[PDB]
């Protein structure tokens, strides 16, 4: 538990993804390049309600991004940690 | 051991319909497909959710509750990456061309399984 | 045509830590697809290899703990043991010349 007490003081610290990525389950966006993007950590799912999971992607964090026409889209994707690197 | 035809029918018409949306494809393998929507009819037949059938898992109710590995993945949603070789993408070189697969295509493939 | 021997739980510590040379060991599951599409591959190259590399196939269905115990996730895996520890892992439907690429280094 001292990779998962090392990922959970993660958790709503700020990061950018540092690799190409692309996405296509933003809400009426059919495509989006995540590659230098900012955000933050909102949960380390690999731990929930008490017990542990396998996910493969276990940061979730989220981004807001800015939609020409419509205004700033709020969205989640999962993470690997050699993906981003964490700001100041 | 093995899955009802009433949950392997549900996962049967559900990755026709994910295909076509997802703009993915069948592998030219169709037994792999079809292995595949078994599997997935399996899970889902003991624990409520089609969870994935090519990975291990330590805790499959707390799986089946989190969410990650239930059918589609959250690395399909999100990145179109089906490690069960399931949904392909046009790139792949095991993509077919069919977004379709009968109920008579399963039940031959999968035949003295 | 003699089928690839398989390995249980209960025979792992006997079968491939106490094993003697370079041991494979495919994880596999009956509702995986491709697992089942490299079974030819690895049936071929138990061939290729007897007397050098001895291989066994071991359902994480039926034996949940040695998958669970080295970290087994993604199906199909092939792991590598010499001397009863693990030396090398391979994910996923790989093509023959990557497998037998890895499994030459093992001689
Ligand atoms: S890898 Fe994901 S999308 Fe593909 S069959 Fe498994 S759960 Fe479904
Ligand atoms: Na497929
Ligand atoms: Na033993």
């Amino acid at each position: 538990t001292e990779e998962d007490e090392k990922a959970k003081e993660k958790i709503g610290a700020r990061v950018r993804v540092t690799v190409p990525l692309k996405v296509y389950h933003v809400v009426r966006v059919p495509e989006v390049e995540l590659m230098g993007m900012e955000g933050f950590i909102k949960d380390y799912v690999v731990l929930w309600k008490g017990k542990k999971i396998s996910a493969n992607l276990p940061f979730k964090v989220q981004f807001v991004k800015e939609i020409e026409g419509r205004g700033p889209v709020k969205f989640f994707t999962h993470l690997k940690e050699d993906e981003f690197e964490l700001i100041d | 051991t093995e899955p009802s035809e009433k949950s392997v029918e549900i996962m049967r018409k559900f990755s026709e319909q994910y295909a076509r949306r997802s703009g993915t494809y069948f592998c030219v393998d169709k037994g792999v497909t079809s292995v595949v929507i078994k599997g997935l009819a399996e899970h889902k037949d003991s624990y409520g959710a089609p969870l994935c059938p090519c990975r291990h898992y330590d805790d499959k109710a707390a799986e089946v509750g989190q969410g990650f590995w239930n059918c589609p993945c959250v690395p399909m949603r999100e990145r179109k990456e089906c490690h069960c070789m399931l949904f392909l993408t046009p790139d792949n070189d095991f993509a077919g061309k069919d977004q379709t697969i009968t109920s008579d295509e399963i039940k031959e493939t999968t035949a003295n399984m | 045509t003699t089928d690839i021997q398989v390995v249980n739980d209960s025979t792992w510590d006997s079968l491939v830590l106490k094993a003697t040379g370079p041991v494979v060991v495919d994880f596999w599951a009956p509702w995986c697809g491709p697992s089942k599409m490299i079974d030819p591959l690895v049936n071929d190259l138990a061939q290729h290899y007897t007397g050098k590399i001895k291989f066994y196939k071991l359902n994480t269905d039926e034996s949940p703990n040695t998958p669970g115990q080295y970290g087994v996730r993604s199906i199909p895996t092939i792991m590598i043991f010499v001397g009863g520890e693990k030396k090398d892992t391979i994910i996923g439907a790989v093509p023959k010349t990557t497998l037998t690429s890895s499994l030459d280094k093992f001689l």
